[PDB]
């Protein structure tokens, strides 16, 4: 389940109880920990089994407590296991151990001194994006124009990787600046004000750099987006289950009863199914690809729906002709849209020549008459030949 | 079938010993009798999860012991106790439960490295599952050097009290009826190599005209134990044989085959080739395989030796053409646990079945034949048998043949080989005394 | 004659078997990293770096599509 | 030339102008004359290559 740490002095935990107790509304059981009141070390491991479902961090100092809480490894190790993880800056309270292990993931935060600027008046007393700039459907999706707001905040330079799930972004004219003459951190639209992070192993994370924004005096702007961003940094908004990849002739046999081969029809369909948290729903969507794939892949063949259950919708791709190159071919589905939960379903099957039944009969062809009957006429005159031999005399 | 009534357990101990990679229980139970119609019977309960995997049973009394019919039957699951010497309706009387099991339990750490030891986790009941009302019951845990608890309650009773070399607790008066109440998980350090087979098949041939009979097994070996981590290395293993001494550790590498006395033609050979690492001693064959069996690797090979066939087959005494062949029904390594053995015994070409008898109750048995060399006719009858869970020290059994095999069929082989050279013979004088001149 | 200073770590294989004279060397290709870093950022991680030293700087990464 | 290289790719694959916009705004200077325009239009006719960063 889920854990909560926090310091007091800095950000206590009282004001953010609107949404801790949100989670108290879900089947969530949580477990606080405070900096400043305990001293004892997170079991986050007893031997080799994972105790908590969930992380959040609170913003804090990372000094010395916060490295004795939980290190760069042992958080690397708990990603890695689908430990689910949220975790807030700002410029007040730049954790050392959070920033090197989001520095390893490829998100980048602004360090203790730099603070985020934007001009033009929004607000003018605290900083505040409109929901123009929310990048990312599958988190959050605005119905209206509204406001977010962001007390003071640092931004994020992005790694190009390919897990990197960017959620909402600076203002387009907003900068970094520092008390020291240091460089300027971001440039305008470049710096991520939120960012989502998923792993391999479908593990999330949200970074989330202001502390000012999940506090308990701000429900008349972000209130929705907070509950979903908490809806989708746990495994409940969006998540992806495929079920059924299965491929067979044309037919309607299957490879056991005969193996494939070259210049064949066969038929693959694969369903899809997401998750609201309480219901697994068909999963409508475009996008989907096959491919039959060497080295290199002979099809990229788009998957049209064709079918649905009550909580299932397949795919069909059509019946489509095998390559007439022999080999080990395999069959491909990589579902992988970011936002929304990857998935591969991969199936190596050998496709074989023709057999030397198998070709076009000699009788069938038209070229082939005139052998045909030349081979009988010598046959016959040949029976002709040791009858008439025979029968004479000499 | 739940049982009524009539059985009430004065005293109950339950002494699990966990030393030897399976568990075995010794309940000793002092039963009371109520004032009704005196019935003659006991049922022992079984949890489903471990009466899949049940390999002995059986009972004494505490007295003077002979034994009891002791009848195991085929969602918590029973076995029967019928007693001789129908009981008074008010007497005490004294019985002793013997059970031998295949599970041993999970590492509970998984990967560990080869020098170190090794813990593991077993489950079982704390309150003993009786299909009767219980007045006292003590629990014993003998077994290994160290033993601690997993998730401990709350409760200061139900808790093990630590004694040497041993862990002694209990609920220990007044459990009522069947009590799933709490389910105990203990982790205790177990430094045998816990090898056990998936599959043996073992196949032993019968042989009037050579008077021998000859073995031949077939072992599919795994090692459970815990997983290394980091991988094998040769560097670590080559060190850690140099450094002193073999303790006990958990890796396979060497097997000391126990076989039937005078043995006289062994081998060893694996699926690819044979291997040349094995010592056949006087009674003792000792076998190293190609790779040190780690935890969680698989090793298929096969021995075979042979035996002269006086010490197992005995001509009976009514007709001198019927013979009674007591065969062994397990050879192996003394630490190994069977979870699959198919028993293919092989009488000879004109042999008849007359009866089958075996100790161990089987789960299948059935009469095949199996053309060997030089089976011109139907071939040798294959009886094979199919025991689902043994253990090596426990299956102490041999399984009585009794068939007939008369001399007309005795010296039909000869009779039958002289009839192939016969006809391939007058066949050379067909395609010799024919005229094909053109 | 060759030294420890010598054969550099292996950070993309590691080896699950070698024989008992040390003939046939069988490796495995671990599989790459569930956080998209390559897996000898993952090697120098683990390992010889940095003395508990550390150097914050504008990372020069470029620019995300 | 010493541009980055994502956008030559974005802009040669999709024909449209790269647009460059001058900010001279400041703090003390109070708001509906601060500078957010777009000033400037280029064009490319290049030639790409493959193995795109996509
Ligand atoms: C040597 O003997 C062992 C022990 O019987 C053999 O291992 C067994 O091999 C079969 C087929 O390789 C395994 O069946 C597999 O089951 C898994 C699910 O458990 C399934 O995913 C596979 O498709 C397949 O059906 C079986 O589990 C396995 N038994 C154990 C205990 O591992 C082995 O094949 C033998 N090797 C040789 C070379 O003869
Ligand atoms: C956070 O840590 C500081 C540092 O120890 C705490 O300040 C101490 O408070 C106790 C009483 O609460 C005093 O007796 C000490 O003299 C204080 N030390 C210093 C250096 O100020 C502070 O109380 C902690 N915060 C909380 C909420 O417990
Ligand atoms: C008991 O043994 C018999 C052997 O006679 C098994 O019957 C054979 O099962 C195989 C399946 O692998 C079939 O191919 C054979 O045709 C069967 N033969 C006969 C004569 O039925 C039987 O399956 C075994 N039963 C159990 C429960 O183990
Ligand atoms: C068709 O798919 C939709 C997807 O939302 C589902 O609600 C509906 O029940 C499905 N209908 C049938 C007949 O399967």
């Amino acid at each position: 389940r889920t854990l909560v740490l926090y310091d007091q002095s800095t950000e206590p935990l009282e004001e953010y109880s609107v949404y801790l107790k949100d989670l108290e509304q879900r089947n969530y059981k949580l477990e606080y920990l405070d900096i400043n009141s305990t001293s004892t070390t997170v079991d986050l491991y007893d031997k080799e089994q994972r105790l908590f479902d969930n992380i959040i961090v609170f913003p804090t100092k990372g000094g010395k407590n916060l490295a004795r809480q939980i290190p760069v490894k042992q958080l690397i190790k708990f990603f890695e296991n689908e430990g689910n993880i949220l975790c807030m800056s700002s410029p007040g309270a730049v954790p050392n151990t959070i920033r090197l292990f989001l520095n390893e993931l490829g998100i980048y935060p602004s360090p203790k001194g730099h603070v985020i600027r934007d001009y033009f008046s929004p607000s003018s007393e605290e900083l505040v994006v409109s929901s123009n700039h929310l990048l990312n459907k599958y988190v959050y999706n605005a119905r209206k124009s509204e406001d977010f707001v962001f007390g003071e905040s640092s931004a994020a330079l992005l790694e190009n990787r390919e897990q990197i799930v960017p959620i909402l972004n600076a203002p387009r004219t907003s900068f970094t600046e520092s008390k020291g003459k240091c460089n300027s951190w971001t440039s305008g639209s470049q710096g991520f004000l939120v960012v989502g992070f998923q792993n391999l192993n479908n593990a999330r994370l949200v970074w989330i750099g202001s502390s000012d924004f999940l506090k308990n005096k701000n429900q008349d702007s972000n209130q929705e987006f907070a509950k979903e961003l908490l809806k989708w940094t746990f495994n409940e908004k969006s998540v992806i289950k495929s079920v059924h990849a299965v491929h067979s002739h044309a037919d309607g046999t299957s490879y056991d009863e005969e193996p494939y081969k070259i210049k064949d029809k066969v038929i693959y369909s694969v369903g899809f199914s997401e998750w609201n948290g309480e219901e697994w729903l068909p999963h409508i969507a475009d996008d989907i690809q096959f491919e039959l794939r060497q080295v290199d892949p002979y099809y990229r063949l788009t998957l049209s729906p064709s079918g649905n259950d009550s909580e299932t919708q397949y795919y069909t791709t059509g019946e489509f002709i095998l390559p007439d190159r022999h080999g080990v071919f395999t069959f491909l589905t990589d579902y992988r849209k970011i936002g929304l939960s990857f998935t591969t379903d991969k199936d190596v099957k050998a496709i074989r020549h023709l057999a030397n039944d198998e070709y076009p009969r000699s009788w069938e062809i038209s070229n082939s008459w005139v052998y045909i009957s030349a081979i009988c006429g010598v046959i016959v005159a040949w029976i002709f030949f040791v009858v008439s031999f025979v029968t004479t005399s000499s | 079938y739940e049982p009524p009534a009539t059985w009430e357990n004065v005293d109950y101990k339950r002494t699990i010993d966990v030393s030897n990679a399976y568990i075995s229980e010794t309940i000793e139970i002092t039963i009371k009798n109520i004032a009704s119609e005196p019935a003659t019977e006991y049922f022992t309960a079984f949890e489903s999860g471990i009466f899949s995997k049940v390999s002995f049973f059986s009972a004494y009394f505490t007295n003077e012991a002979t034994f009891l019919n002791s009848q195991l039957l085929a969602e918590i699951r029973y076995g029967i106790i019928q007693f001789p010497n129908a009981i008074s309706p008010q007497e005490e009387v004294s019985l002793v439960i013997k059970s031998f099991y295949n599970t041993v339990g999970i590492p509970y750490p998984e990967h560990v490295g080869m020098s170190e030891e090794q813990h593991l986790l077993w489950e079982t009941n704390r309150l003993p599952l009786s299909a009767y009302d219980t007045k006292k019951a003590s629990f014993t845990l003998i077994g290994s050097s160290s033993f601690e608890e997993y998730h401990p309650p709350n409760d200061e009773s139900l808790l093990g009290k630590a004694n040497g070399n041993s862990f002694e607790f209990g609920p220990w008066e007044d459990i009522p009826r069947f009590s799933s109440n709490e389910t105990l998980a203990i982790v205790y350090s177990h430094n045998a190599p816990l090898n056990q087979v998936v599959n043996l098949r073992r196949d032993i041939w019968l042989s009037h005209w050579a008077s021998t009979i000859q073995f031949e097994e077939y072992y599919e070996l795994t090692n459970k134990a815990a997983k290394l981590s980091k991988g094998f290395s040769r560097l670590e293993l080559m060190k850690q044989i140099q450094t002193q001494n073999m303790r006990q550790t958990h890796f396979v590498t060497v097997l000391d085959m126990l076989l039937p006395e005078g043995a006289t033609d062994h081998y060893f050979t694996d699926l690819v080739g044979l291997v040349s690492t094995s010592h056949a001693e006087r009674d003792h064959f000792f076998i190293r395989p190609r790779f040190p069996i780690f935890g969680g690797w698989n090793y298929n090979f096969t021995v075979g030796w042979t035996n002269k066939l006086s010490d197992f087959l005995h001509v009976s005494s009514g007709s001198d053409e019927k013979f009674v062949a007591s065969i062994p029904i397990l050879n192996g390594p003394p630490d190994t646990v069977y979870d699959n053995v198919e028993l293919s015994v092989f009488l000879p070409e004109g042999a008849e079945i007359f009866d089958i008898d075996s100790p161990v109750p089987f789960t299948n048995v059935s009469i095949e034949t199996q053309k060997s060399y030089f089976d011109l006719n139907k071939g040798h009858v294959k009886l094979t048998f199919s025991y689902r869970n043994l253990i090596s020290q426990v299956a102490n059994g041999q399984v009585l043949i009794k068939y007939d095999y008369p001399k007309s069929s005795f010296f039909k082989k000869p009779l039958s080989i002289a009839c192939y050279i016969f006809t391939a013979l007058m066949g050379v004088f067909v395609l010799k005394t024919l005229n094909m001149n053109v | 004659m060759i030294t420890p200073l010598d054969v550099p770590p292996l950070d993309y294989f590691d080896e699950v078997f070698t024989s008992e004279n040390w003939m046939v060397r069988i490796y495995q290709l671990k599989k790459d990293d569930a956080q998209g870093r390559t897996l000898r950022d993952v090697g120098e991680l683990t390992r010889s770096s940095t003395k508990t030293r550390r150097s914050i700087k504008r990372p020069e990464l470029g620019l995300r599509v | 030339a010493k541009l980055d290289a994502a956008l030559l790719q974005e802009a040669s694959r999709s024909p449209e102008p790269i647009k460059a916009t001058l900010i001279l705004a400041s703090s003390t200077a109070k708001p509906k004359e601060n500078l957010f325009r777009e000033i400037l239009q280029l064009n490319l006719n290049f030639d790409v290559d493959h193995s795109d960063s996509d």
